[PDB]
């Protein structure tokens, strides 16, 4: 006979002891552990609500991968690369580039907890977390690898994080701030309550809906399998948060979660926003970006945070306005500066698409539509010099993404600036400035790509010099219009 | 900008003469944090974690110009690890099932339950320390191929912890008056036979240089556990009519040998740099006395 | 000599790096910014282009130079049309 | 806003099941194991969002019956891509629930 | 350590012994064993060239099914049922109906060998054969079962073999003659060298090519996985055939293989022929039926039989002419009598299709095209009474399929009749008559469905009475034009 | 013809109150050869195989009006059988690997290799006879749910045969002068301890009525093998320091118990018809003496 | 009374069961067969329809009855046009 | 006929590999392990027909190299949907071959 997990589980996490040959603070230094002075014994009440154990883990994960790889093998010849819309192919290129090696970095956030958390159940769940993120990094390298032979842009599934390309710096600044650059308990509440139960659901399930509509079942099946692991290891957050609140650290926990949500928001507005509302073919848009935000981030995620005892973030109303506006401008920035991307952005502004945009975002045509009108008329008249840039956008010193606002008939743009230690910084929101001021030692001597350009680090100091600095190795690798401007024929 | 055609694999692998393997494709050259010496992470260069990495990874006395070229001799990836370990772990769980059907635990020699309570069930603390320690070497190591071996070793440490938890509980059902599942923390903290091991691990867990952590854990502590804990327990189990524990330990020893294999391959890679021989030997000599003392104290408890 | 500013042009969607010259007039600054915006993402229009500190109420005089203005390199300006 | 307030002030809990063989069995199980609750289903093709107000239980026994093959509770993680609510999970069932009423 | 299969394999088949308590002929009666008087010791040289062993079998087959079922689960929502052409859906309905419960019957042909073959390696390979055919029957019931709720015609995946529907009788007469109705050594050479290495490749790999073109990867992936098992257990044939030839039974072996190939040909001409050249959408026809026949049956299968020592069958030239002609008439019969089928036949005669038919079969339009001209003009003029039959086709007493010939400008039709024991039989070829005369006790008192109709067994003796006799349980179940005649708009 | 809507499952299952299971969907009511009493198969009604089936299936004295309603108590399908047996067989193959690493066979009691050569390695003939016999009950049984249990039992018989082949070869590597892998046919044919079993199986293999075949095989022969061959071998192995054979036989006994479970369920189903009690008991009494003699002769060889 | 034959009509693709009458003339037999073929799968044409034993050379006289002909029930006939 | 005679009078042998991850590795293995032979490939999407004249060998070692993961010979049956020629298969290789020359 076998004995049921409930009867031996407590022994698997009965692993705290009172150190004697080194001190408690030597074994769990605050800078790596983040215990905020809470004594060891208090962490023993930590109770992960989504458990697993070693024999079940290896059996269950063996099955998850057998399915994911079988589906991929059975569909190699479904012609996705060949029959897919190029906007869809660009969605794959930007996802794998922005995510694969960041997943592998996430192994280190889980490892930080496995070694430095004072809660024994957190150290074990984070051990499975390490394994899960290894899975995620390896799957999201293996899957795009077959397309290296089709298109050098797929090299960026591996290369992006090794580059200084601007969107890669935005991803790394986010990942390194929330996952690899902080103590264990900060990872436990920041990573789980920004990406893992929040925006991961946009990029791995909202996008899976669009992938299924687009007939790309290898990808939909992959990313939804990945999210099944997330939904287990993210449940390390709740008990950590509860323990902080119980031990008088509510203020600190709220601030960390508020900071992480906003940081994740800005990165996924540039990644996921243009994918959902422009690159994905119109017929395949299951919901708009805003509708998916209201389902996943407002309806599910934020409601869960309130249930666990946090308040709505202070910037709630700013955030709601941003969901209506920000990604439309980020899309326009990525498209106009497409040569700086490793994917080929789709403009997404044929008349039928603009009708959908107007339905999903009333007022769109009198705002962003004004800019696209200029662009469209230039393409129709073959004034292509006017559809490519000759300078750089100004970039946020927090999110590392261009400073934008609402264009057109009720133009409104605001940069939130800050002098600090003799330097002038610029941010794209009140919140981004607020994040900096919470922890300047984390950020203060970081230089964004435009800071580097102005400081002589990018030679020659030209657009072409910046592209070379960004790590492009051939003309083919730089972004172009997904459809080679064939869309203007519909205009 | 020149024009270049598509490559059959990643640009960093495209000069290989061989076709890249699954292992090469998914494991190699993934730590971007080693690219910029003054900024491991994409933050202020003097952020706390950047300072940690510059001190305890970049500044380690163990040095190599191409740590990324290290190769796990077993070439394991997540997929093939879970295939391998589902096989081995299914086998162990089937042993547990059948030996329980046969009432194995009832037939052990008189008093063996007390030896297990004193000498076996507190191993869950030792094995968790190996788990914590392996996770530290993972997060600090200067190449993703090294860190991957460490992730899998962290998981194996938890495998061993979980075996020990399961068997401690199971043994307590036949022998409810031996403190099984009840006193292990106090033994780990206060029993002399455990104090050498506890001192060894508390000090090893505070060795933060990546190279020192690796050598102390994998070249000194873990081979000692094989020679002085696993094998002597098998021998004592034989003398005491416990036929399950030797089979369980043989499965754990397959994992332990695998940890030794990758470790030795890392030492071989390291030694391409002549300066590393002195650095590794120095750390081996520093940690060996604490490991020898730990072994002696444990063995005197086991035979008492 | 080279003087970098960050500029937001009326009705555009972003702030851009524009390198102007220390002795450029505000008129010349406005034209250098417009080059990167008008007929690219902003419809041309009649009227006089004016320069101000970002979100400021006060306009710089048209013939004022960037040296005379008190602006510092990398400060944010708006280029807007006289109301 | 009104739209956002309404979206946030919900008490919906339950599993998000990825496309595959567990979708219909979980919907059926949710109905059977929560007979006093209206079960709502939103089908997004790649996943299905299944919810009830306040609490939604899935028992292993019912799910095994509806799936039609031997089933352990832990296996649901192969297809549980996300969930609304807090979770409590054991060998016999999974409970999705909220502590607060919003 | 483990010892390699080569070193212990011989012991797994060292299982012949000399009986003492019953006689050799009692233990292996000729009527069940088919040893043709060849003594036990001679069968010990039987050496299966595609081996497996129990531990490898269960591991390898666990993997095969995990893939097949994962693919099915991942694609439930690809809309095949919903977005597929109805000709394709009809292809699924006729395949599962004609095959699933016949696969389960094949377990009994393998069991016949497992118990009654004198060759020890054949008894073990046939044990894996039993398991493989169980797999095949269970997969091809489980896969169509989800579509029961869409369309009562999918009930016939289970029901067909329990009916007296005419195509089901054709399938059962073939299966029962070649697989369940003969001694072990007859199964060993008839089943392996007609269906398993022959026509199975048409229905399970040629059709998989068309399924993949049609985007039905659940089905393509399923049927090609099934054929991997066939390609192993069919290799029980070669050593049996070799042993017969060595022991002076060449004549008998050649006759059995010649008979089985022709029987399989007629059944797969009615199943597979209309699927490949008419039901499958034109854009999805990877090759024509004849091209696939020349690849699989002539180029691969028949060449293998020559290599193993047999001659081309005597009817070679008749067969080659049949490949150009027969299925065009069988298609026309199935379509005109569609109400007697459990699937909805597609006519497949739009102008673009007729151009392809003319390219693939020069002369088609002056032959079958003449008949389709009449039919097409009746549909266009809404004379629908003229597009449904009011009598039954005459049916072959061997294949159980309508008696056909070449219509139109060089009309040629021949029925080969035979008086035997006071009864008049009719056959659709010289070969079918020849098959009957080889073994009349196998066939002589069988009555085909028209024999039954004329003998009073079908009441009332009308078309509607015959349909009820055929086991239709509702109006929805009877075949109709796949496209509801929408194709005539292209005419 | 009336109009009818689609059904949620097969028409024959659509009245079930429960949702049909995988087992129901893929296993039930598949033998179309029982539909037409005068023509099992779609051939001349007096074709040789039609006459065989009318004599040895349709005319069996064991009778039931709904054999198809029989249910395997384990509800196994091909998919779940291979999952179950890959687990068990992986476990056995891992035992073989580890016990070989430990040189188990070298440590058996003096002479045990001769007992294995005489009493164990010729079991490959016995187990193959069970394989042949189970395949016969498969092809004759009057319901697909019965035949499916038989297919899986045929495969288990070959599993046991293959274990025996593997171990016979392996033992011969340590003990090359005991006739292992060389004389088993002669022992099966001419050694007295095997002749009871050989007579039993040669006669059982010529019992062609489906009901008699089932009862003789599964209610008489196979329970005898459990009580008089498997269990006594485990006991002898214990006395002779063979610790592998008892574990191997425990895995084979799980299969044997499963065969008993479905058999007993078929007897229960059969006994709904009161006339079947006498028919089953009559066959049990007919075959029991031959089975008792086989057991006694084997046991006298094993203990000699 | 009912007399079943199997009939092959010129230019059709198959043989069909056609039930004729014992006292039908060959003309009447031809018309009963034609009903199931002409304007269904065979183009109508001018000419005289004749009946023969399958693949025979000799035609039955038009006014000959099926009873007079010596045909047996279920024999195969062709219906063809006078050449 | 001429077309049929030519089709029958071939000496092509080799594997038919079903769509999946073994297609390219088997093509490559066929080329490497039969360096004196022209390897032909016919791609029918759901399967690929790979052939050489008279004999075509696939060694386990080469296939493992080309597949890029640990591989046993028996596993090829997961993807070997058919083959031309006679077969001889062992733990080290599979040989497709003909005895006769047609
Ligand atoms: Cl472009
Ligand atoms: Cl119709
Ligand atoms: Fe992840
Ligand atoms: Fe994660
Ligand atoms: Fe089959
Ligand atoms: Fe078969």
């Amino acid at each position: 006979a076998m004995h049921p997990r409930k009867d031996w589980y407590e022994l698997t996490r009965a692993t705290n002891w009172t150190p004697s040959y080194v001190t408690e603070e030597q074994l769990f230094p605050e800078r790596m552990s983040g215990h905020m002075g809470i004594p060891l014994e208090k962490w023993e009440s930590y109770d992960e609500p989504y458990k697993t154990s070693y024999p079940e883990y290896v059996s269950i994960q063996r099955e998850k991968d057998a399915g994911a790889y079988s589906v991929k093998a059975a569909l190699e010849r479904a012609k996705i690369y060949e029959n897919s819309d190029p906007g869809w192919i660009s969605t794959l290129k930007s996802h794998y580039g922005a995510i694969a090696v960041g997943e592998y970095a996430a192994v280190t956030g889980e490892g930080r907890m496995a070694r430095f958390s004072k809660a024994p159940g957190n150290r074990n769940m984070a051990t499975f977390g390490m394994m899960d993120e290894l899975r995620h990094g390896q799957l999201q390298l293996f899957f795009p690898h077959e397309y290296c032979k089709k298109d050098r842009q797929f090299d960026w599934a591996w290369r992006a994080y090794h580059s200084n390309e601007w969107a890669a710096i935005a991803a790394k600044h986010f990942f390194d701030d929330i996952i690899t650059g902080r103590d264990a308990i900060s990872v436990a509440i920041m990573l789980t309550f920004s990406f893992e139960t929040g925006f991961a659901n946009m990029q791995f399930l909202g996008l899976a809906a669009d992938a299924a509509e687009a007939g790309d079942y290898t990808f939909a099946n992959l990313i939804s399998s990945i999210q099944t692991d997330e939904s287990r290891h993210a449940q390390q957050g709740g008990p950590a948060l509860q323990l902080l609140i119980e031990n008088g650290k509510r203020e600190e926990a709220q601030k960390k979660v508020d900071m992480a949500i906003w940081r994740a928001w800005r990165l996924f507005a540039v990644l996921t926003g243009p994918v959902m509302d422009y690159y994905t073919p119109l017929e395949d848009r299951s919901q708009s970006f805003k509708e998916f935000m209201y389902e996943w981030i407002i309806g599910q995620f934020e409601r869960s945070l309130i249930d666990l005892g946090l308040d709505k973030p202070w910037y709630w109303d700013l955030f709601l306005k941003d969901i209506d506006e920000l990604h439309h401008s980020y899309h326009m920035g990525v498209w106009y500066w497409r040569t700086t991307a490793w994917w080929n952005p789709a403009a997404g502004v044929t008349p039928e698409e603009r009708d959908w945009l107007e339905e999903k975002y009333p007022g769109w045509n009198k705002r962003w539509g004004r800019c696209w009108d200029v662009i469209t008329e230039n393409v129709l008249n073959d004034r292509m010099d006017l559809v490519s840039p000759e300078t750089l956008p100004s970039v946020c010193n927090m999110s590392q993404i261009p400073l934008v606002g609402v264009p057109g008939d009720d133009w409104n743009i605001e940069v939130f600036s800050l002098e600090h230690n003799g330097r002038l910084y610029h941010f794209g929101s009140e919140v981004d400035r607020w994040v900096f001021q919470q922890d300047p030692v984390q950020y203060q001597n970081h230089m964004n790509i435009v800071d580097r350009f102005l400081a002589g680090q990018i030679q020659p100091m030209t657009l072409e010099g910046a592209l070379k600095y960004m790590g492009f190795q051939s003309i083919e690798e730089m972004g172009k219009d997904a459809h080679d401007f064939a869309w203007a024929d519909k205009c | 900008f020149e024009s270049k055609k598509p490559m059959r694999t990643w640009s960093h692998l495209a000069e290989m003469r061989k076709k890249p393997s699954e292992y090469d494709i998914v494991s190699r050259k993934l730590h971007y944090s080693t690219n910029n010496p003054d900024s491991p992470w994409e933050l202020s260069p003097d952020s706390p974690m950047n300072l940690w990495y510059k001190q305890y990874r970049n500044a380690s006395p163990l040095k190599h110009d191409n740590w990324d070229a290290f190769t796990d001799p077993d070439q394991l990836v997540y997929r093939t690890y879970n295939l391998m370990q589902d096989g081995q772990e299914s086998y162990v769980q089937s042993l547990f099932d059948q030996f329980n059907e046969r009432e194995h635990d009832q037939m052990v020699r008189e008093g063996w339950e007390h030896t297990m309570a004193r000498c076996y069930s507190p191993l869950r603390y030792l094995f968790h320390c190996l788990q914590m320690s392996s996770a530290y070497v993972q997060q600090m190591a200067p190449a993703s191929t090294i860190s991957n071996c460490c992730i899998l070793q962290t998981a194996d440490s938890l495998r061993w912890l979980t075996h020990t938890a399961y068997r401690t509980h199971e043994l307590s059902l036949t022998y409810p008056d031996a403190g099984l599942g009840e006193h292990e923390r106090e033994l780990w903290e206060k029993e002399p036979g455990w104090q050498g091991l506890r001192e060894l691990m508390e000090k090893q867990l505070t060795a933060f240089d990546w190279g020192e952590a690796f050598v102390s854990l994998n070249l000194v502590v873990k081979p000692m556990i094989v020679e002085s804990i696993f094998k002597p327990l098998q021998q004592q189990a034989w003398e005491n009519n416990d036929t399950l524990l030797p089979l369980l330990i043989d499965s754990q020893l397959k994992d332990a040998e695998r940890h030794s294999r990758w470790s030795k391959a890392l030492v071989k890679h390291a030694l391409e740099n002549p300066d590393n021989h002195a650095v590794i030997e120095g750390w081996i000599e520093k940690w060996r006395p604490l490991a020898d003392r730990a072994a002696e104290a444990y063995l005197s408890m086991l035979s008492s | 000599s080279a003087f970098p500013v960050h500029a937001a042009f009326e009705k555009d969607f972003l702030v851009q790096l524009v390198v102007v010259d220390l002795n450029d007039s505000m008129d010349q600054v406005a034209e250098k910014v417009a080059y990167h915006c008008v007929n690219r993402r902003v419809a041309p229009r009649e009227g006089v282009m004016r320069v101000r500190k970002h979100r400021s109420t006060e306009l710089f005089p048209r013939d004022m130079t960037i040296a005379e203005s008190g602006l510092n390199p990398t400060e944010v300006i708006d280029v807007v049309f006289e109301e | 806003s009104t739209l956002a307030d309404q979206a946030l002030h919900n008490n919906n809990v339950g599993p998000i099941i990825r496309a595959g063989d567990l979708v219909e069995p979980v919907i059926e199980t949710a109905e059977i194991d929560n007979p006093g609750k209206e079960i709502t289903v939103e089908d997004r093709r790649a996943y299905v969002r299944i919810a009830a107000e306040g609490e939604l239980i899935l028992t292993r026994k019912t799910l095994e019956e509806q799936l039609g093959r031997p089933f352990n509770m832990q296996e649901l993680e192969i297809n549980l891509a996300s969930f609304a609510g807090q979770i409590q999970a054991d060998e016999d069932q999974i409970r999705f629930y909220f502590d607060k009423t919003m």
